[PDB]
């Protein structure tokens, strides 16, 4: 399969640099333009620049001719996007895409699992995991609700799953909300049958990359 | 840079209806337009590149047309799987620019919210601060209101709601509120209620519980 | 021959576009090494450029600009030395190729060496694979600071490289268009190599690439090619015996001609004491012409005698045309070292200095002229004068300097009726361009093939007076003109006189005993006696 895997979903201090990698596979990496598009939370798409691996030829926009250095390795098949000086307005989710058939065309298919980049001065804190035990009040006729709770962590995001990605049927993961302290918080519940309450065990999987925390 | 403008900004229609999203350019574009479909939490997918030319894999119900200033994205039969923010992109000159996006959300029949309330964990009681979370599940539309009545007394301001995106399957939203308080202000009352006013409800559904009763 | 001379017209539009393509076909056909610049400009979409297919080396720069062609066959172009540079920085300029017409692929699959200069590729709406090339590998080690201004402003989509291209670096869409690295993959400190191994490293004297470690396995020479051998210098013409250091001639000695070692300088070239082939002698030298026809440069101990310089030489270097402010400096000149250009501005004077415009009578100054080293350019000529008979004694135009690097004889936009160059018997080099002369005849009556000295020469002619109109009227060669060869009407314009030329007029028989002072015969020339 033709895939693009990005890595570096972390938070950086304002003014510092950040190098985002973009792994490639399933095709000749040097044969197609690897361009970068960013999108702020709840905003539109913005095109940074493109680069042709094998030659190293780059094409930037006037907004990023001072920053955003692009590279490429034939041996490791990686794009390695890198900004020099970060701003508060440079907080976005960075994607790496490539054209479908032609190498220089400006329509993008085969995108990658983008990595979010937060630019703020506050410290990186780990999330707290609290369970939501279903009582007699939460026992419906044939169904029952239960979930985990993530509270007070400064940088997004968090990968929340159930049974290592086995229990996905009837699951709603809520988006995080910014509290008074400036620390996000969200929830994630699962609609399980009441007849199968005491039959199966339910564990929430909370994965936080910016602080490297895995609590189950 | 060439400014791309779409219309409308938001749109709602039922399953089977046709959708017309108009994209306007601030410069004459010779059919160098591209369309995308970005679902929440995922990267966009190339729907229709270079005006009319459709992309492989993309359903045939997606058609593109237009030239010069105005264009048009068309969905002959709207489906629940078509819930996403649609962007248009010009490929005329560096840099390629996008629009603000057209967030199209489909429409279904009225669905009543499944009200559920969970007591604050005992592990959160030893922390010094406690909060209460209520659950509203699988309801359309997303027009709802949740009031926190503690001992028959409204507690507003100290609550934050978090509503998910529209489901791609049954087209139903889900809401979650959080009553942020302290432990010193927590154990002075016993009854915590969850009152919801929704379209699919003839009377405000109130499901409560009592502290220290399990 | 294998070696041809480039041009020097740059972006300047061709005066005769109807013959512009026929020029390029005469210069480069069969040519492998281009001494000078390879300038391909203003070529229609329906142009056949199959004469460029042999060109391996270009000494100057390469200019491909303002063309409608989709393909320029330069697959064998191995090396661009860049001794001259377009705009002084670029060894390869690809500009404004378009108007579907337009250059699609460069296809320079042999170009692996650029000794001096950068690459300029801009405004090519159809060109692809320009940004797929690692240009840093083509540039020489001593040219790693060479600029690169490349524009990918395309109006079409481009297919990727063929799966054979490892690294996806190509000059086109074919499998043969793959770029072969010869610098960036070299082991150790090799400037050029045939692989990533130290055994694949090529000799220091090699240029483009190698086929082996030897200095006889090169694809191109960095300096000089000594009969299949790449060397830093040619073997000196002089050997000094280590006792007393007397100079004795070297049997293995060679002259430096371009980037190759020759046993003898080619035609129309001069041999110097240093051991080189030039078109212009060094300072304070004179041209000693041997009896066998060969010419050489010799240095003078005592200051040289006064020499007559033409335009483009010495004190007339920056002078555009022959005017009435320099017309007297050609007076009494039998041989002119330089060129003669007659523009429209020649015949309008200077009101601010009360200088009268050049008069047709003053042109008789060139009556003593017998040889021009540069070229003869006439784009303007007095309507009164029916011919170029003021150059009636001119015998040789060397063409060591060429107009736009191509033409040694240019006659355009004149009102002359015939030529009148009865003494002209040699055009040492360069092409001849005679076009747009409304009333001009006696052009096809000239044995042009006799004047040329190499097969890269020809006569480009158009828009003159139709030969059908010429022969219709009584405008044909005189009966006494041998083989119907003449420069004009009358028996005073015969190339070859059938019998007994008297003075400047051909007669049928001299009066040896008929009354005209008993004219005695001396080598077909009638002369007075007693
Ligand atoms: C450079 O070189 C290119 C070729 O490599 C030259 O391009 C060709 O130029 C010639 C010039 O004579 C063109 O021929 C003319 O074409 C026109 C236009 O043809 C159109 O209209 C026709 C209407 O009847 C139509 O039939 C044509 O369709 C063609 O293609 C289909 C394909 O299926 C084929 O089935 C048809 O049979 C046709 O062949 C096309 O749509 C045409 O009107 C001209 O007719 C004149 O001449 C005839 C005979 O002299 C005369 O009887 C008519 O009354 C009329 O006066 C003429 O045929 C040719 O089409 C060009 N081809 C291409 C591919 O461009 C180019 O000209 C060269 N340039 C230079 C500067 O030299
Ligand atoms: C150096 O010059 C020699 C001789 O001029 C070239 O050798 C000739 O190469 C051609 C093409 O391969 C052959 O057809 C000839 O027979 C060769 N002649 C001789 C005498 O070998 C040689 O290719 C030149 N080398 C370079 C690097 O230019
Ligand atoms: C690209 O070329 C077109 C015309 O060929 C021109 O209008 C446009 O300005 C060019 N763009 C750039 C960035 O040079």
């Amino acid at each position: 399969q033709v895939q693009l895997v990005q890595s570096g979903a972390e938070v950086k201090k304002p003014g510092a640099s950040v190098k985002l990698s973009c792994k490639a596979s399933g095709y000749t990496f040097t044969a197609y333009y690897i361009n970068w598009v960013r999108q702020a939370p709840g905003q539109g798409l913005e095109w940074i620049g493109r680069i042709y691996p094998g030659s190293g030829y780059t094409s930037y926009a006037q907004k990023f001719q001072g920053r955003a250095t692009l590279t490429a390795d034939e041996s490791t098949s990686t794009a390695y996007m890198e900004l020099s000086s970060l701003r508060s307005e440079d907080t976005a989710v960075y994607f790496c895409a490539r054209p479908p058939v032609y190498y220089d065309s400006a329509w993008f298919a085969y995108w990658g699992q983008g990595t979010l980049v937060t630019v703020s001065s506050a410290s990186t804190k780990g999330p707290s995991v609290f369970p939501l035990a279903p009582s007699s009040k939460s026992t419906s006729g044939g169904t029952a609700a239960l979930g985990c709770l993530v509270k007070d962590y400064f940088p997004e995001p968090v990968t929340v799953s159930w049974n290592s990605g086995a229990l996905t049927s009837g699951v709603h993961t809520f988006p995080a909300v910014l509290q008074s302290s400036g620390l996000y918080s969200l929830s994630s519940v699962v609609t399980v049958p009441s007849s199968s309450l005491g039959t199966q065990t339910y564990i929430c999987n909370v994965n936080h990359k910016p602080s490297n925390t895995k609590v189950d | 840079d060439i400014q791309m403008t779409q219309s409308p900004s938001s749109l709602s229609a039922s399953v089977g209806d046709r959708v017309t999203i108009t994209c306007r350019a601030s410069q004459s574009i010779s059919s160098y337009l591209n369309w995308y479909q970005q679902k929440p939490g995922k990267a966009p997918k190339l729907l229709i590149y270079a005006a009319s030319s459709l992309q492989s894999g993309v359903p045939s119900r997606f058609s593109g047309s237009g030239s010069g200033t105005d264009f048009t994205l068309t969905i002959s039969s709207l489906q629940p799987e078509d819930f996403a923010t649609y962007y248009c992109q010009q490929s005329y000159s560096t840099p390629p620019t996008f629009g603000q996006g057209t967030k199209v959300e489909i429409k279904r029949t009225v669905a009543a919210p499944s009200v559920f309330i969970f007591p604050p964990s005992d592990e959160q009681l030893k922390s010094g601060t406690a909060s209460v979370v209520c659950l509203l599940n699988n309801f359309y539309p997303r027009e709802a209101k949740v009031q926190w009545k503690v001992d028959n007394a409204l507690q507003s301001g100290n609550s934050q709601e978090s509503v998910t995106e529209q489901d791609s399957k049954d087209s139903t939203y889900s809401l979650s509120s959080t009553l942020t308080l302290s432990k010193a202000d927590y154990e002075k009352h016993k009854v915590y209620a969850c009152e919801v006013t929704h379209q699919g409800l003839s009377s405000p559904v109130t499901k409560s519980f009592n502290r220290g009763e399990c | 021959t294998q070696v041809c001379t480039g041009t020097d017209m740059k972006l300047r539009l061709p005066a005769s576009p109807e013959t512009h393509l026929d020029m390029l076909r005469h210069l480069y056909q069969g040519c492998q090494v281009v001494q000078g610049n390879l300038e391909l400009t203003y070529l229609p979409t329906n142009a056949s450029l199959s004469f460029l297919q042999d060109i391996q080396e270009v000494q100057g720069y390469v200019l491909i600009a303002h063309n409608q062609v989709r393909q320029v066959p330069l697959q064998r172009l191995r090396i661009v030395r860049g001794t001259q540079l377009f705009e002084d920085n670029y060894a390869l300029a690809v500009l404004d190729n378009g108007d579907p017409g337009g250059l699609r692929e460069l296809q320079l699959r042999s170009l692996t060496e650029i000794l001096k200069g950068g690459v300029l590729i801009q405004r090519n709406p159809q060109l692809c694979y320009q940004d797929t090339i690692l240009w840093k590998d083509i540039f020489h080690k001593n040219n790693q600071l060479a600029l690169t201004l490349i524009d990918t402003n395309r109006s079409r989509a481009c297919h990727p490289c063929s799966p054979m291209c490892k690294g996806s670096r190509c000059w086109g869409e074919s499998s043969e268009d793959c770029q072969s690295l010869t610098r960036t993959v070299c082991a150790g400190g090799c400037a050029r190599c045939k692989g990533p191994l130290p055994t694949d490293c090529c000799h220091e004297q090699c240029a483009a690439g190698c086929t082996g470690p030897k200095h006889s396995d090169c694809l191109a020479c960095l300096h000089f090619n000594h009969s299949g051998i790449c060397e830093l210098h040619c073997p000196a013409l002089v050997t000094y015996n280590t006792d007393t250091f007397e100079s004795m001639p070297n049997p293995e000695g060679r002259y430096t001609f371009g980037a190759s070692c020759v046993t003898a300088c080619p035609y129309n070239y001069l041999s110097t004491d240093v051991g080189s082939c030039t078109l212009v002698c060094p300072l304070h030298n004179q041209e000693v012409t041997a009896e066998d026809g060969t010419q050489r440069c010799e240095k003078c101990s005592k200051p040289c005698a006064r020499v007559c310089y033409g335009l483009g030489m010495e004190h007339l270097r920056e002078v555009r045309a022959v005017t009435s402010a320099n017309i007297q400096e050609f007076a009494g000149c039998k041989k002119i070292f330089g060129s003669l250009a007659f523009l429209p501005e020649s015949f309008d004077g200077d009101p601010a200095s009360n200088t009268a415009p050049l008069q047709p009578e003053q042109l008789q100054v060139f009556e003593t002229l017998e040889e021009i080293t540069g070229y003869l350019y006439i784009s303007a000529w007095p309507d009164s004068l029916p011919d170029l008979s003021v150059f009636q004694n001119l015998q040789v135009i060397r063409g060591r300097i060429l107009h736009n690097g191509a033409y040694s004889l240019t006659l355009q936009g004149l009102g002359i009726s015939w030529l009148g160059l009865r003494s002209l018997r040699e055009l040492g080099s360069g092409l001849a361009l005679i076009h747009h002369n409304t009333h001009l005849c006696f052009v096809h009556t000239v044995p042009w093939d006799q004047l040329f000295r190499n097969p890269h020469q020809a006569l480009l002619h158009t828009a003159n007076r139709p030969e059908d109109e010429c022969v219709g009227e009584g405008l044909a060669c005189h009966q006494l003109c041998a083989r119907g060869h003449c420069w004009g009407p009358g028996p005073t314009q015969c190339v070859n006189c059938s019998q007994f030329l008297r003075g400047q007029e051909c007669v049928e028989e001299c009066r040896v005993l008929q009354g005209l002072p008993r004219e005695y015969v001396n080598a077909r020339h009638c002369l007075p006696c007693h």
